[PDB]
This record gives structure tokens, C-alpha cells and sequence, in this order.
RNA sequence: UUGUCUAGCGAGACUGCUAAUGCAAAUUGGAGGAAGGAAGGGAUGACGUCAAAUCAUCAUGCCCCUUAUGUCUAGGGCUGCAAACGUGCUACAAUGGCCAAUACAAACAGUCGCCAGCUUGUAAAAGUGAGCAAAUCUGUAAAGUUGGUCUCAGUUCGGAUUGAGGGCUGCAAUUCGUCCUCAUGAAGUCGGAAUCACUAGUAAUCGCGAAUCAGCUAUGUCGCGGUGAAUACGUUCUCG
RNA sequence: GGUACACGAAAAACCUUACCUAGACUUGACAUCCUUGGCAAAGUUAUGGAAACAUAAUGCCGAGUGACAGGU
């Protein structure tokens, strides 16, 4: 082993893409590695930005966009160093940004 | 006054055009203002390539610009003389430490993309072609390709003053009100000799039932 | 120097009626001179008044605050100073808007006719 | 125009067992705070047991019965110098207006503290004095004076 | 014999536990009394009005934990949890609980503050 | 108030005023920094402070201590309201 | 006088408080978003274009 | 005194069934049910009108300037002042003033920042110094309850104005910032013709968060939750 | 006018800033093309100045040339 508690945390601005990535990781880790509790939903940090529509005053009609940022979490009980060797080839997409322990 | 038909379905029926992230608001602004420059360079400098759109993909000092153009060879050039040139402007506008690895791929049935058709409208109008017959030829050639209804309208100086003489064209089912519609939208500025001509094209490209989410 | 301290009320705020004693230093003197709250002005032993007078004399003389305010005003006015210049015209000095507001010091109102709109 | 509007329901208070008491506590409420008006009204209740020892429910219903107005006034004009028209109003709005009069007249008096002024208001309403019965009597006296208009109206 | 439930009125959750005990029920909410937690109003009376149309605190313990909202939302959540708990204890209570409209999650919640409107409904003012 | 070396000057105006004060104390010297406060040494000279158009002279006196240099120079005129 | 404002905004300022925020593409010195370095109307046009990675329509 | 909870999927509600009346859409009633007859809300706004607004986002033809209407720099002015209007805030007091104990959110944000706890400081704050890239750590909810004082009056309401002493950012606070403490306490005891908002978790009202930004009497704006109403009989008039 | 008046502006002590006064500058603060190259670019410290700045020195950048650049 020599590396217990691989606490990988994945965060993205999309849900179905992050769900696909976590499904792929849970299926690939379902091989050599064991004792991996399932995906951990997180409160999906959210913000709203509001912008006036017209180039001129027209204040009474303004719209607003929203940059959603979904969040999940994984914990790995032990490395099983061959498992990280298999892990080296995952090539996750750019939309999901990783953060391990 | 109505909303841009692209934005309403964008992010829930259409995948984003530039997927990337960086350190929180430190230089994400820099990356956006940089890759929009690449996008503008593609849509501006090379009219002859009819680039439909560009995909920007950055992750921590790497970039890959997928392109979809009707005619790839003009971007490629003769014996690859133009690809190296265009990639060196991309480099000098992006820096030097970042790999580029551009790719160019022809787009199947390009004539169903509003971008290239609007560009053709701009080229025709700027060339003093009578606007009505150009509209009709472009409309027929687009519709014959097997698509659904079209909406092309043009404002600006229609060969003279009193611009409130604007022509609009609608030729079938194109439901803005339906979110699950798979509609395309574009816009070009046909810089005529008398001012600015804005051409707008709406393309209905079939039903998008059972999509679930973005592609 | 006992200036109109009425009865049927507590001494803590009775001390305030002289010119220059807010409630803050009123409670300060209240605690300094062992005076106990919830005791009306009436039924007050003579012993506390002398201590109150002494501690007040230790502080700034209540009638002399007007003296000092006038002294500061004339001291800043005698030198040509924009703050004094503004203070003379009975208009606020602390930078408040003068376009329409700041009428608590200029007087109630003096209306004047505007343009002949037509 | 519009159609008929359904009414939201009001639940009786299961301690004194009267929904009219609930409408009391609702109307006398300000700022949207049931607690403060609740304490005020219950202190008024305790005062009802305190002086003039009698069932608070009985004096309550007596006040309601005395303050209630028999007829209402409705405006139907033709030209300048408009003319009133007295029409019939159902009991729900009658008791609503009685409660409104009690509430408004209570906060119009001497005896600054709310407890005693509202208690005196309910006492006077039970005893038929000029506090609120005067207003009801006046509004009744304008009625049936021009009842010719009431008979032929729409 | 524990009996369960759940209430979610106005952003306020409420988990309940009910057991038929020796006493009248020994009301205990959040391990403390309702009298000092909830000010003595009709709000404390609201929880036993489900019981009034039933065996009114004959033998039914109260073990409730509360989170979220203010106190009125807490009261609604715990009331709905109680009515669900009686329904779980006895199906025969649907006809009398639903007739009085005690269940069904009134779902009256503060709306979203719409732009251009001060409190999502008030316009600033009108001027000509 | 600065609360730490409260008497504040642009720190470039010190050298010339100190020089002149030890150089027979010439009165007319052109200054633009309405930013500065006066040290106790300042008393004695005149300065052609700039308001925004031209230079107006101010004579410093020991009568006042601590007040800002530029406050002596009004910048905005009076009402001068016409009838209508 | 706009292009000179462009070049002045870029230069290193003599003072920490001298400089201010501004959109890169255009010189509108108002309503610029520090989280995107892009003007509010510029942000709207690029978001309808969709260059920003995460943009939706608010339903919230 | 645990399955709350969060976020993914699925179910659920589709006039589904029954009653009536109608050709049929459909209408109403009932049962079931969390919700029943467009469930609450948002996003979404046709052809066009007002030569509506924006050449000062941007692009933009034409015209004009060019050792200047262009470039940099210091100061000022965008904050004035006889006056009037508009939108807000505090109120004009015992439903309240003040003091002590006192518990109850949600959402959002934060490693040049949030700032825990501690020390000094009547205080603005200053210092020490963790934890926190964050459901962990931090950003004390206020209303509310209990107790007490106040006892109806230009006041123990009200806070302007003004004077002084402190604090913070910032090179720097006089035009031209802001906070704290001390000092005084304008006027106002509900307001003329006339008007505005609102059909429920709404009004009112209590607070809380964010943005631009080092600083900002933003009382503004954009958002979150706490407490928490009346009435719609009816369309004769009024507005469109 | 409704559809303007806590509006542009989601923040003017300097900048912002577009105005005024004053100081200074002119293929220019900034861009390309023509010709010619390869080491300084910024920032730092004296110096007069209020500061642009002229200085003297440390550590992609230059020099001559018109279309012109530029105009809130
Ligand atoms: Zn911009």
C-alpha cells in the first residue's frame, strides 16, 4: 500500500458529465480495489450574476445568468499501488477538475 | 426585443463552445479574452475557409482548438504552407510554453449551419448583388439540402437611405417557442459601401426529441 | 448652580438638564458619587448634592460650554477659513449637499419662481 | 371585472372557543406579530375578570351584538353632487365592520396604555355608549332617511 | 414501540418518535419543554389539535427533534410529523385527519424576490 | 486624522520652506500642495496656493495650529443668483 | 480619448491605488466584472455566444 | 435520543375514475390522493407602433481636427445654491424608550481574504495568533420570551445641526470618505387638493448575504430566510 | 409623459474623467507596412521639478520613413 486514504474530490460546472466521470471511476476502481463507499453528493455551490440588458438606461428590464458548479466526493480506503498504476490512464475531461488528498 | 434564440437553449440543449477552467478569476479572464481572439481571427482573416465554429479546450497550460470548416485545404494551404503560418499566429497570440496541436476537420453537410450561410449572404450583399435574388438563391439552396423552415431577415441600407424598408423571409416550421427544437442562429456584419448590413439566419435542423441533455 | 431640577423623576436624568451633561457622563457621575438609580428627585439626602457639586466642578463648567463654543467659533473665524466662511452664512459646513437639502440650518423656506415653461 | 372570490378559512382558538376572538386577535395585529397582540388581548381578558366580574365571552358577545350595524351604505351616482344608496350586507361583513370599529376606536382615546383603553372600549361596547354605538347609530340614521333611493336601486 | 414521521414546513425539518407510554404523553421536544422554547400561544396548542379529534393525549409519548426555519415552520413540520405518526400507528385515522385538512403539506413558503419588485410583489411607485 | 505622526505633509515641501526660513525668510513662494498640514515651524511665511485657476496668497500665523494648509484657499464661488 | 485610456490602463501605475479595473476588449471602465474581467454587456454578448464555460438561464 | 440531510435517478397528477349536461370541446360535483381540473413561481415577450432610447460599450458611412477637438502630468469640478419636483430613510412614542438574561434561520462568501480564541482599549479599533481553498474553520441573526425602570410630555420620543477628542483605509480625508466616544438637541404629537402598492407566506415588517470596491450616511441595487394580515358583496361609475 | 429622474454609473479625494486652469509633448501615448539591425526592455537611486519629465548611473528590444495613428 503505502498510501491510505486517497481522498479524491471532483468538482465541475456540469452534472451529467461529472456523473459520467464518477461512473467511469467507480466502474474502473471496481476491479483490484475494494471497500470504496459510493459517490458523495455535495451542496453544488451556486451563484447568480445580474446584468442590465440595454446598452442604455432601461434599468427596469434586466436579466441574469447563473454559473452552476456541481460537486461530488470520493474516498479510497487504500491505494493498492497497482490500482494507482491503472489510475494513471483515466484521462478525465477538462470540465471536471480534480483535487485529491 | 426578443431574446437571442441561441442563448435560451444554450447550456441545456447545446454544449458549450469553450470548456476550460483555471485558478479562480485570477487569469480565467485572460484565457477568455485570449481564445476569443483566436475565434475572431478564424472568423475574420480567412473568409475563404467558411469556418462554422471553433472549440477551445484549455487545462493548465495546454490548448486544443478543434475546428469545423467546409473547406479544410485553405486552412491547410498548399504543401502545408498555411497551417504552419496560422498556427504561429495562434502561438504568438497565446504565448510560447503552451502546446497547440490544432486539428482541422471537414463538416458533413456544412450548408445546414447558419454561420456559413450568413457569411455567404454578407459576401453577396457586400458585392452589390441585388439582395432579393441573393436571398432567394441562398434560401432555395439551403432548403433543398433537406432541412426544416428558415428565417432570414436583413436590415441596414438596402441600396439607399430610408432604412425602414427591411425585408424578412420565413419558409416553414421553425419554432422559437419550443426549447426542444434544435435551432441554429448566426449573425454577420456585411460591411457595405454605404454602411453596415446585419444579416441574421435561423435554421431549423429537425426535432431533438429524447436528447436528455446536451450532446 | 442648581438649575431647575424638577421632582417626580430620577436623579440620573435630572443631572442632564444642566447645559453640557449627556446621559453618558451623567451615569459616570452617578457611579462616581455613589448615587443610586431608581431614587426620585424628592426624598434626596443633602449629603449627595455636595458631592455632586464637587464632581461637577471637577468637570467642565456647564454654563462655560457656551463660552467655549463661542470662543472656538470666533477663533476659527478670525483666521480666514473656509469652514468659518461657510459657518457664517448659516449653511452646513460638514459637506452636506446644498443643491436641494440641508434646510435644518438655513431656515424654514423662501420659495422663488422658476422658469416660464411653455 | 372578475368572478366570485373564495375566502380563506379562519380557525377558532381552542382556549376560549370562539373564532370571533380569532378575528379580534387578527384585526388588532400590527407588523404581523401574533404574540404582542395576543398578550394585549389576554391582558384585556384578565382585566375583564378583574373589574366588572363577569364571563369575558358574555361581555364579548354582548359587545358584538350591540356594535353590529343593521344596514350599510353604498355609492351609486348619476352626475355631480352624488347621492348615496343604503343596501343590505350579510352578517359576516357586519361583524367584520363591528370588529374594525372596535379596533380603530380602541386606539383613539385617553388612558394611554393599550390594556385599559381596549378594556374600556369593550366595556363601552357592551354598555352602549358613544364610543362606537354612536358611529353605528349615525350610520343607521343616514339609512332609512333616503330609503326611497334604497327601494329603487340596482 | 417507536412510531416515526417527518415534517418539512417552511424550510424546517422535524423528525418525530412516538411511543404509547404510561403517562398522558410527557411532551418532550428537543429534550426540553415546549413552554419555554415556544412562547405560550396558540402555537403550542396547535400540536394537540390533531389529538383532540382522537384519543387526546391518552397514552402517546412525544419524542421530537427539530431543525430549520423559525418556530412557526417548526410547529407546522412537527404537526405534520405527528399526523403522519398517528396514520402509521392506525390507518383508521385518514377519514378524520384529512377531513379537517390537517395533513397535505400546506406548502406556503416565501417566494423568490423577483427583480424590479421590492418584495417580489411591490412596485416602487407610480409617477406622471 | 492620521493617528501616527498625525501632522502630515507631502514631504517634498519641507526642504524649500526650511531653506527659506533659514535664508532671510522670503515671503513669496509658489506652492500647489493643498494636501499638507502645517508644522509649528510653518508660521512666518506667505504662500501662493493654487485653487484651480491662479495663485492666491495666504499668511500663516501662530494664532492657529494644526489646520490644513489648503483650507485657507476657497475653491468655489457664491450663489450669484439672477432674478428669474 | 479612448485608445489612450486603453494604453494607460495597461501601464504599471506609480501608485497601488492609481490603477483600476477595466474590460480588456473595450475600455468601458464601469460595471466590469472582476470575476471575468469583462464588461457587463460584453459578458452578456460573450455568454450568448457561449465562450464562458458555465452559463445558464436563471431559474432560481 | 439517526436515517435526517444533501444531489442523481425514478414514480407521482395524466379530467385517471365516477355523477350530472352536452353532438363536442368542455363545465361543475364527488372519491382517491401531497397536489384535480393551465399545482406555485421563474426562463421564454409574434407582426408592428412610438423617425421611442442608445454614434458615450462596440462596429459604423458621411463631415470636421491634426506641433491639436490628439498625448502625458499637478490642482480643481462633476458633492455648488435664492429656489421646485421625483424616489428613499428616520421618525413624530407607550403596539413604545432603556437596561439585564434569553433561544430560533436560510442562503451566500471567504488563504494578500474570512477571521477563531486571547490581551489592551468607555470605543472606533490595535495587537497576538490558530483554523480555514472550505457541508469541517470563519463571516456573533433580528424580531421573539422573561424580568425591571420609564408614565404621556417637544418628553427618559425624536435626532438634525454644531464643537472637541479618538480610529481605519489610503502617499494622502479642507471642496472631497467613513466609524467610535464625549457635547447640544432643530422640527415633528399622523400631515391640503391629491395619489401609490397589494388577492398569502403576499402586504407589512424583522433581520441576514453578495456585487462593483482599499474607503465609502448605498438609507441604493441585487438576493436569502424570521414573524406574519384584511377583503373581493359586485361591475353602476373610473383607468386601459 | 406613461416608457426620465437611488437612470446610464455594480461605487469620482489622485486616476477614473470625457470638463476647466496650468505645465509640458508632437508618425506622436498606442498599431501596421518600407529600410536597417541585434540587446536591452521595464523598474531602482541620487539630481531640478508639483509632476509629465531632461539629466547621470543599474538592470522581444531598437534607429531613419508615408500612408497616417487618434478623437468620450
Ligand atoms: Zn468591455
Amino acid at each position: 500500500v503505502k498510501y491510505p486514504e486517497l481522498k479524491i474530490k471532483l468538482e465541475s460546472y456540469d452534472s451529467t458529465l461529472l456523473d459520467l466521470t464518477t461512473k467511469k471511476i467507480v466502474e474502473v476502481v471496481k476491479g483490484v480495489d475494494v471497500k470504496i463507499k459510493g459517490p458523495l453528493p455535495l451542496p453544488t455551490k451556486k451563484e447568480v450574476i445580474t446584468i442590465i440588458r440595454s446598452p442604455h438606461v432601461d434599468k427596469a428590464s434586466r436579466e441574469q445568468f447563473e454559473k452552476n458548479r456541481h460537486k461530488r466526493l470520493m474516498i479510497l480506503v487504500d491505494v493498492n499501488q497497482g490500482a494507482i498504476d491503472s489510475l494513471k490512464r483515466i484521462k478525465i475531461p477538462v470540465g471536471v477538475t480534480l483535487r485529491f488528498s | 426585443q426578443k431574446v437571442n434564440s441561441n442563448g435560451l437553449r444554450f447550456g441545456i440543449n447545446k454544449n458549450w463552445i469553450s470548456r476550460w477552467t483555471a485558478n479562480s478569476h485570477a487569469q480565467t479572464a485572460k484565457w477568455l479574452i485570449e481564445d476569443e481572439k483566436i475565434r475572431n481571427l478564424f472568423f475574420v482573416n480567412y473568409r475563404n475557409a467558411q469556418v462554422s465554429n471553433v472549440e477551445i479546450e484549455r487545462t493548465q497550460a495546454t490548448v486544443d482548438v478543434f475546428v469545423y470548416a467546409a473547406q479544410p485545404a485553405f486552412l491547410i494551404g498548399s504543401e502545408n504552407k498555411n497551417i504552419q503560418k496560422i498556427t504561429k499566429q495562434i502561438k504568438q497570440i497565446i504565448g510560447r510554453t503552451t502546446n497547440l496541436d490544432l486539428t482541422i476537420n471537414e463538416i458533413g453537410s456544412p450548408m445546414l449551419s447558419a454561420r456559413i450561410i450568413a457569411r455567404d449572404l454578407a459576401n453577396a450583399i457586400e458585392a452589390r448583388v441585388p439582395l432579393r435574388t441573393a436571398m432567394r438563391q441562398s434560401l432555395i439552396k439551403v432548403l433543398k439540402a433537406g432541412a426544416n423552415g428558415i428565417k432570414v431577415l436583413v436590415s441596414g441600407r438596402l441600396n439607399g437611405a430610408e432604412i425602414a424598408r427591411d425585408k424578412m423571409y420565413i419558409e416553414g416550421n421553425m419554432p422559437l417557442s419550443t426549447l426542444r427544437a434544435d435551432i441554429d442562429y448566426a449573425l454577420e456584419k456585411a460591411q457595405t459601401t454605404y454602411g453596415v448590413i446585419g444579416v441574421k439566419v435561423w435554421i431549423n435542423r429537425g426535432m431533438i426529441y429524447t436528447k436528455g441533455l446536451n450532446r | 448652580l442648581g438649575i431647575d431640577i424638577p421632582n417626580q423623576k430620577r436623579i440620573e436624568i435630572a443631572l442632564t438638564y444642566i447645559f453640557g451633561i449627556g446621559l453618558s457622563r451623567s451615569q459616570a457621575i452617578l457611579k462616581q458619587a455613589n448615587i443610586n438609580p431608581d431614587k426620585r428627585v424628592k426624598d434626596l439626602t443633602e449629603e449627595e448634592f455636595v458631592a455632586i457639586r464637587n464632581v461637577a466642578s471637577a468637570y467642565k463648567i456647564e454654563g462655560d460650554l457656551r463660552r467655549e463654543i463661542a470662543l472656538n467659533i470666533k477663533h476659527l473665524s478670525e483666521i480666514g477659513a473656509w469652514r468659518g466662511l461657510r459657518h457664517r452664512k448659516n449653511l452646513p459646513v460638514r459637506g452636506q449637499r446644498t443643491r436641494t437639502n440641508a434646510r435644518t440650518r438655513k431656515g424654514p423656506r423662501k420659495t422663488v419662481a422658476n422658469k416660464k415653461i411653455e | 371585472r372578475k368572478n366570485r372570490a373564495p375566502k380563506r378559512t379562519v380557525l377558532p382558538d381552542p382556549v376560549f372557543n370562539n373564532t370571533l376572538v380569532t378575528r379580534i386577535i387578527n384585526v388588532i395585529m400590527e407588523d404581523g406579530k401574533k404574540g404582542l397582540a395576543q398578550r394585549i388581548l389576554y391582558g384585556a381578558f384578565d382585566l375583564i375578570e378583574q373589574r366588572t366580574k363577569e364571563k369575558p365571552l358574555t361581555v364579548f358577545e354582548r359587545a358584538v351584538g350591540n356594535v353590529m350595524p343593521r344596514l350599510e351604505l353604498r355609492v351609486r351616482r348619476i352626475a355631480g353632487s352624488n347621492y348615496q344608496v343604503p343596501t343590505e350586507v350579510p352578517q359576516d361583513r357586519k361583524i367584520a365592520l363591528a370588529l374594525r370599529w372596535i379596533a380603530m376606536f380602541a386606539r383613539k382615546r385617553h388612558e394611554k396604555t393599550m390594556l385599559e383603553k381596549i378594556a374600556n372600549e369593550i366595556i363601552d361596547a357592551s354598555n352602549n355608549t358613544g364610543a362606537a354605538i354612536k358611529k353605528k347609530d349615525d350610520t343607521h340614521k343616514m339609512a332609512e332617511a333616503n330609503k326611497a333611493f334604497a327601494h329603487m336601486r340596482w | 414501540q417507536s412510531y416515526y414521521g417527518l415534517g418539512r414546513r417552511k424550510s424546517s425539518s422535524a423528525k418525530v418518535y412516538l411511543t404509547p407510554t404510561q403517562d398522558k404523553g410527557k411532551i418532550t421536544v428537543n429534550r426540553r419543554d415546549p413552554s419555554e422554547y415556544f412562547p405560550n400561544k396558540l402555537v403550542i396548542q396547535d400540536m394537540e389539535q390533531p389529538l383532540d379529534l382522537t384519543d387526546l393525549k391518552k397514552n402517546f409519548d412525544i419524542n421530537v427533534v427539530v431543525k430549520g426555519g423559525g418556530f412557526t415552520g417548526q410547529a407546522g413540520a412537527i404537526r405534520l410529523g405527528i399526523v403522519r405518526a398517528l396514520l402509521q400507528f392506525n390507518p383508521e385515522l385518514k377519514k378524520i385527519l384529512k377531513s379537517k385538512k390537517l395533513t397535505t403539506r400546506d406548502k406556503r413558503v416565501k417566494e423568490r424576490k423577483k427583480f424590479g419588485l421590492y418584495g417580489a410583489r411591490r412596485a416602487p411607485q407610480f409617477t406622471k | 486624522r492620521s493617528a501616527k505622526k498625525g501632522a502630515f505633509v507631502d514631504a517634498h515641501l519641507l526642504k524649500k520652506v526650511i531653506d527659506m526660513n533659514k535664508q532671510e525668510k522670503k515671503r513669496p513662494i509658489k506652492t500647489w500642495s493643498r494636501r499638507s498640514t502645517i508644522f509649528p515651524e510653518f508660521v512666518g511665511n506667505t504662500f501662493a496656493v493654487h485653487n484651480g485657476k491662479t495663485f492666491i496668497n495666504v499668511y500663516v500665523t501662530d494664532d492657529m495650529v494644526g489646520h490644513k494648509l489648503g483650507e485657507f484657499s476657497p475653491t468655489r464661488n457664491f450663489k450669484q443668483h439672477t432674478a428669474n | 480619448a479612448k485608445k489612450s485610456l486603453k494604453v494607460k490602463q495597461t501601464r504599471i501605475p506609480k501608485f497601488a491605488v492609481r490603477a483600476y479595473t477595466r474590460c480588456q476588449r473595450c475600455g468601458r471602465a464601469r460595471a466590469v466584472l472582476s470575476h471575468f474581467g469583462v464588461c457587463r454587456l460584453c459578458f452578456r454578448e460573450l455568454a450568448y455566444a457561449g465562450a464562458i464555460p458555465g452559463v445558464k438561464k436563471a431559474s432560481w
